[PDB]
RNA sequence: AUAUUGGCGAGAGACCGAUAGCGAACAAGUACAGUGAUGGAAAGAUGAAAAGAACUUUGAAAAGAGAGUGAAAAAGUACGUGAAAUUGUUGAAAGGGAAGGGCAUUUGAUCAGA
RNA sequence: GUCGAAUUUGGGUAUAGGGGCGAAAGACUAAUCGAACCAUCUAGUAGCUGGUUCCUGCCGAAGUUUCCCUCAGGAUAGCAG
RNA sequence: AGAACUGGCGAUGCGGGAUGAACCGAACGUAGAGUUAAGGUGCCGGAAUACACGCUCAUCAGACACCACAAAAGGUGUUAG
RNA sequence: GCCCUGAAAAUGGAUGGCGCUCAAGCGUGUUACCUAUACUCUACCGUCAGGGUUGAUAUGAUGCCCUGACGAGUAGGCAGGCGUGGAGGUCAGUGACGAAGCCUAGACCGUAAGGUCGGGUCGAACGGCCUCUAGUGCAGAUCUUGGUGGUAGUAGCAAAUAUUCAAAUGAGAACUUUGAAGACUGAAGUGGGGAAAGGUUCCACGUCAACAGCAGUUGGACGUGGGUUAGUCGAUCCUAAGA
RNA sequence: GUGAACAGCCUCUAGUUGAUAGAAUAAUGUAGAUAAGGGAAGUCGGCAAAAUAGAUCCGUAACUUCGGGAUAAGGAUUGGC
RNA sequence: AGAACUGGUACGGACAAGGGGAAUCUGACUGUCUAAUUAAAACAUAGCAUUGCGAUGGUCAGAAAGUGAUGUUGACGCAAU
RNA sequence: CUAUCUAGCGAAACCACAGCCAAGGGAACGGGCUUGGCAGAAUCAGCGGGGAAAGAAGACCCUGUUGAGCUUGACUCUAGU
RNA sequence: GCGUUGGAUUGUUCACCCACUAAUAGGGAACGUGAGCUGGGUUUAGACCGUCGUGAGACAGGUUAGUUUUACCCUACUGAU
RNA sequence: UUGGCGGAAAGGCCUUGGGUGCUUGCUGGCGAAUUGCAAUGUCAUUUUGCGUGGGGAUAAAUCAUUUGUAUACGACUUAGA
């Protein structure tokens, strides 16, 4: 409970989150921007045509010399990536809310993604040895997902 | 302090940038000085680089010491199946530059040159011109209209004029399409000359003859990012240096602090625009006639190409150009092939060259016959057959 | 009669209030480092009471969504409050090689006073 | 480079800090050596470097005199409150 | 680099000298009005492409002190003696 | 006198720029005009100075009021105030009907330090005034401790020849198991044992949150157990340098 | 097995197949190589690299402490049957 | 060890495996050291020379000792250069 | 084999604020200031001109009434003899 | 505008000579240019000599040996979206 | 509505005939007030959206696959009903 800022109608919605998930935050943000406002189904086959490497994730903050390639055109961009692990905890937030707006009795056809949101979890924090002795952290930067699917309505 | 040692640069700043050519296709950008006495003419001609081979010819320079002597030669062979005249464009005058005002086109147009107009042709409903070509539905009223607007303006006038590919042995299959100036007087008949050609073909030797001197502008071959030691020609440093040697040490003084524009830095190397002029035609051969490749000393009756294919090209069966020496552009690239710009009077030029042998052995390997015939009477009957 | 930063037992304070106060409010001279002499931390707080979330549902599962307990879950043991740096989303606005600022006014948003 | 003897090496053992050990480089003596490491004296001293935490109001300087083992410091007079 | 007298800067903003510790003007609570300083008034830029008498044409013209340079020697260039 | 020659330096550039030629240049003269925190007048703030007013309802005589002048400032001095922890007194002060704290391009007061109010959050204490007291105010100290960024999904994860096919298992297999194949160590081994050291890492079963810088169903990991059998092998005994 | 050989190289027994992978094949690198003609002109300097190399036979200088120098130098041969 | 035959005159066919010579400076040589920038001509060395000392002694230890090293020694020795 | 692109994983140095020039003046070599030139999102691979780039309170030099290693008929002592 | 060289000796800058050439001009750019190289020199620590010093040690005197680190950021530049 | 001219950025200029409105060329009739003594006292043109009618037209590009005249990645060049 208590999720991110909300604009919509609790009755006409159904939420998913997932905390402490072990997969890139800024690949996961890009990820999520992805397919914010989409409708549900047309988000799910986008998701399973990145995974297949057909379309791509933009990468529209976290890009600083990452690669370009043409399946960022349909973006408008020249720098968009392939984030499977994102892209598969996304999947699975996107069919959890699936089923609860099931369960809440919500018209599927009409469900597109009015929020979605990550943010950094904690930390996990392991060492990499560095030359003349050194140590340096190696740390993971996993995220909090959640989001909340809506009946689009007038 | 002063280099302590002078030399040239490396390279010359007036190719700059070294940047890819917008265009696969280098455009002309500048036409031979319009004389209006002379007739109607294209002032060039689009073709396909085929290869190079080698001739043999005798030599007419008096004063040489190779005069009327034997020279061995290459030559560059260009396939120039005819031009298809398919448009006119009428360039006024302005003082911000020439300026198109219209382009009036042909009625019925090749698929050769529709494809040109499309990324994606196969599953496109090929609709480019349908609306166009019903301006000659009944009288041509509105192209006649156009026609009258060049003929009253435009004090310049070009063709469009599109390449046969499915003459070439070419994978392509999409045409190259070109404006090509119309040199020879008065503009009503420039315009006039372009309409009666409409729909028709242009052939290679109503543009250029033997001895005729031309300039070649082609995209040269991409050579992808090069550093400077190839790219510029710099010295390579020495073996003991750390950090690698193919580079450039000093890029730069302490001031100006930036690298300047004149340093050698790696970038793209190839696929350059260039035009290069001055290279004399040997041939306009043609591609119906068999022993292309023949000469009056010669007689074998061979055409132009050699034993097995020229190689990465195929066939010469059009009307081909065999110009001396080199072009820019690699084998299968289109080349603009235009009258020089200048009256060259030189001994170099105006001289009279004969043919004398045409090489034709296989340029797949180090060739040793001119012909089938020739390789069966050496090496007598084989196995398999012959 | 005098001394007493040790021991045992007591009573107190204009002292400190978890980076403070002894190093140690807690399984602290502990964990850990060093061959060794020695060095030596960090670490308190759900709630009145576990009433610590039965049950349903999606998920391989972790978990989610519900349901429920509770005064409160904006208290869920990653637990009182929950700042800032830094971050996500939404909303607003501006943006030709920084941004920020001063005086004045336009515009938009917002608001007190009679 | 050297590779059958001034050889290489394990274990045991002895030598301990102005001490050892040195086919000698001030080398080595536990990543420490022109004097090891540990703790204490010790919060060592510093004319030298850095910092020195709220507001407003009023007044407002000196780099000059003499003396100093003094010349990056102080005393003294002057200027200031 | 070192002295004398004064005025400054340091310790001081403000108008001017494009810019600048020290020059010019003027020293400062918060505002309004008027007038000025030094400096300016083609446009940047507020303010006369003002008025008046002359001089100068530079194939490196000249254009405000401090201040950001130029000399000897020359020229039927031109002007006045 | 003006102009010219004399008159040569290094990135492209400077009457400030543009540009200006009976000038917008030079010399000179006359007016008009522009504008500084300066001058003049006025208001307000404060400071200083000189005064008036304890004759009453009159509580601010350190008060009220009148008059004039002044106001730059480092180092520095002094004064009047703001704020914090704790203390004596008082307001029979505030408060679970919500104290403190925190957030709040919402409001008010003060020149300011600051003070006050509204809204949200929250949960148990806290404040005004008169005094007392100090471990009492931070932007800096390569400050201390802790936390967090940009760099940045970047550098990189490239020595030791090398992997491949299928099946099984599993939610999930490049990495697990089995089979097949291809290779290597090539007996001075990547084999079989030991000494020092480690200490259960051995083995089985279960098992993947963390760890194995990818992965993981596997493991020297995690959880639970099992396991080391001596008259003859060692120690034990002897002496060595030595203690 | 080859070979003088515990060298290098290949194999048997035994063991391992463990090093993050996939796709491309730009520059510049790291590592390994080749190069016409010239042959140290490079560079402080032949640095680096190249050339030589095993065995058999022939031949072997100055100098010498008579022991060496010496594999001096310089040549020839080498398979299979 | 030799002969005939044989072949794209190849044949230590991969692997493995000295470049050589004429000289100069310098240290005789083998050996040793600056672990982690110096391997050397530096140190050592055999050889040579000098010095002290006959034990109640030379040289050197220890705070002191009824204490030690040389010394289980004795000048062909020990100690110091 | 990298670099490159991808899936996964994922640091560090450094960081007043930042990042286009020319001249000027200025602590006498500006990214900012003045006057000009100019100036159009977001970017990728390279690169070594600049950031008087980073690394370290300059090791040279000087100063300090700061040391230490070493030496000597420095001053003052001392074990031993 | 355009070019202004190849070499012997030397770390050398400089110099000098050989030689070609149209000519072998002078200079700047942080005495341009070391995260471009190299490291011969100078300029740590090793060592030798000469002179000097009683000595430790000194020497614009000679000699030999002596670790040359980092770019992935911003800009600039080269290319590329 | 007729005809012509204008391409430098024409996008306008001229012209024909009829219709229709106004005419302040001249002479009358009626109206206006209270916006309260002023308050721009709203009269212009710039885009866009929506609705009502009417006319008109009936594609491409990118990804993915493919080519190698291209290429680090993008990009480029090709092919594919
Ligand atoms: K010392
Ligand atoms: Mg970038
Ligand atoms: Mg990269
Ligand atoms: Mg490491
Ligand atoms: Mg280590
Ligand atoms: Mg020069
Ligand atoms: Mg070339
Ligand atoms: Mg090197
Ligand atoms: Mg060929
Ligand atoms: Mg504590
Ligand atoms: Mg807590
Ligand atoms: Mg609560
Ligand atoms: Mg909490
Ligand atoms: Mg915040
Ligand atoms: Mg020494
Ligand atoms: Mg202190
Ligand atoms: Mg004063
Ligand atoms: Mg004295
Ligand atoms: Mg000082
Ligand atoms: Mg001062
Ligand atoms: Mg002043
Ligand atoms: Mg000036
Ligand atoms: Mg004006
Ligand atoms: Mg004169
Ligand atoms: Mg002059
Ligand atoms: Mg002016
Ligand atoms: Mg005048
Ligand atoms: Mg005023
Ligand atoms: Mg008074
Ligand atoms: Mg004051
Ligand atoms: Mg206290
Ligand atoms: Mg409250
Ligand atoms: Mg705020
Ligand atoms: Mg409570
Ligand atoms: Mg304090
Ligand atoms: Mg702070
Ligand atoms: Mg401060
Ligand atoms: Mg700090
Ligand atoms: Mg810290
Ligand atoms: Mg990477
Ligand atoms: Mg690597
Ligand atoms: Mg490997
Ligand atoms: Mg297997
Ligand atoms: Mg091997
Ligand atoms: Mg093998
Ligand atoms: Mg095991
Ligand atoms: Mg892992
Ligand atoms: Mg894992
Ligand atoms: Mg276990
Ligand atoms: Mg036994
Ligand atoms: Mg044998
Ligand atoms: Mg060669
Ligand atoms: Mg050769
Ligand atoms: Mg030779
Ligand atoms: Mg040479
Ligand atoms: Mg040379
Ligand atoms: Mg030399
Ligand atoms: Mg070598
Ligand atoms: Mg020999
Ligand atoms: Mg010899
Ligand atoms: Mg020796
Ligand atoms: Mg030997
Ligand atoms: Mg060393
Ligand atoms: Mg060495
Ligand atoms: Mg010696
Ligand atoms: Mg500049
Ligand atoms: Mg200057
Ligand atoms: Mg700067
Ligand atoms: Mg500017
Ligand atoms: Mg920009
Ligand atoms: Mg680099
Ligand atoms: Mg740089
Ligand atoms: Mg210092
Ligand atoms: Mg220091
Ligand atoms: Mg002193
Ligand atoms: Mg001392
Ligand atoms: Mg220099
Ligand atoms: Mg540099
Ligand atoms: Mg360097
Ligand atoms: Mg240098
Ligand atoms: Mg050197
Ligand atoms: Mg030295
Ligand atoms: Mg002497
Ligand atoms: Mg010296």
């Amino acid at each position: 409970a208590r999720y991110g800022a909300t604009s919509t109608n609790p009755a006409k919605s159904a939420s998913a989150r997932g905390s402490y998930l072990r997969v890139s935050f800024k690949n996961t943000r890009e990820t999520a921007q992805a397919i914010n406002g989409w409708e549900l189904t047309k988000a799910q086959k986008y998701l399973e045509q990145v995974l297949d490497h057909q379309r791509a994730i933009p990468f529209r903050r976290f890009n600083s010399s990452i690669g370009r390639t043409a399946q960022g055109k349909e973006f408008g961009v020249t720098k968009a990536r392939w984030p499977a692990k994102s892209v598969k905890f996304v999947q699975g937030l996107l069919q959890n809310a699936a089923a609860n707006a099931e369960a809440k009795g919500l018209d599927a056809t009409k469900l597109y993604v009015s929020h979605i949101q990550v943010n950094q979890a904690p930390k996990q924090r392991r060492r990499t040895y560095r030359a003349h002795g050194r140590i340096n952290k190696y740390e993971s930067s996993p995220s909090h997902i959640e989001l909340v699917v809506t009946e689009k309505e007038e | 302090s002063h280099r302590k040692y002078e030399a040239p640069r490396h390279g010359h700043l007036g190719f700059l940038p070294r940047k890819r050519a917008a265009s696969i296709r280098a455009r002309v950008k500048a036409f031979p000085k319009d004389d209006r006495s002379k007739p109607v003419a294209l002032t060039s001609f689009l073709g396909y680089k085929a290869g190079m081979t080698t001739i043999v010819r005798d030599l007419d320079r008096p004063g040489s010491k190779f005069h009327k002597r034997e020279v061995v030669e290459a030559v560059t062979v260009v396939d120039t199946p005819p031009v298809v005249v398919v448009g006119v464009v009428g360039y006024v005058e302005t003082p911000r530059g020439l300026r198109s005002l219209t382009t009036v086109w042909a009625e019925h147009l090749s698929d050769e040159v529709k494809r040109r107009f499309y990324k994606n042709w196969y599953k496109s409903k090929k609709k480019a011109f349908t609306k166009y070509s019903a301006k000659y539905a009944q009288d041509g009223a509105g192209i006649e209209r156009e026609l009258a607007r060049i003929k009253k303006y435009a004090s310049v006038v070009r063709v469009l004029v599109h390449t046969q590919i499915r003459k070439t042995p070419l994978a392509q299959k999409k045409a190259h399409l070109a404006e090509i100036q119309l040199n020879g007087g008065s503009i009503s008949e420039k315009v006039d000359w372009a309409r009666e050609h409409f729909e028709k073909t242009v052939a290679v030797d109503s543009v250029f003859e033997q001895n005729e001197m031309i300039d070649a502008i082609a995209v040269t071959k991409g050579h992808g990012f090069e550093g400077v030691t190839h790219r510029w020609g710099t010295k390579k440093l020495p073996r003991k240096t750390h950090r690698g040697l193919r580079k450039v040490a000093c890029i730069g003084a302490w001031h100006p602090a930036h690298v300047m524009w004149s340093v050698a830095r790696a970038g793209q190397r190839g696929y350059h625009s260039r035009t290069s002029i001055n290279h004399k035609i040997y041939r306009v051969g043609k591609g119906d006639d068999e022993a292309n490749g023949a000469t009056s000393f010669d007689r074998t009756k061979k055409t132009i190409t050699p034993m097995g294919g020229f190689v990465h090209y195929g066939e010469i069966k059009n009307d081909f150009i065999m110009v001396k020496g080199c072009i820019p552009g690699n084998r299968k690239r289109i080349v603009t092939l235009r009258k020089s710009l200048y009256t060259n009077t030189s001994r170099k030029a105006l001289e009279e060259v004969s043919l004398k042998w045409i090489d034709t052995a296989s340029k797949f390997g180090k060739g040793r016959f001119q012909t089938p015939a020739e390789k069966h009477a050496f090496m007598g009957t084989l196995k398999k057959d012959l």
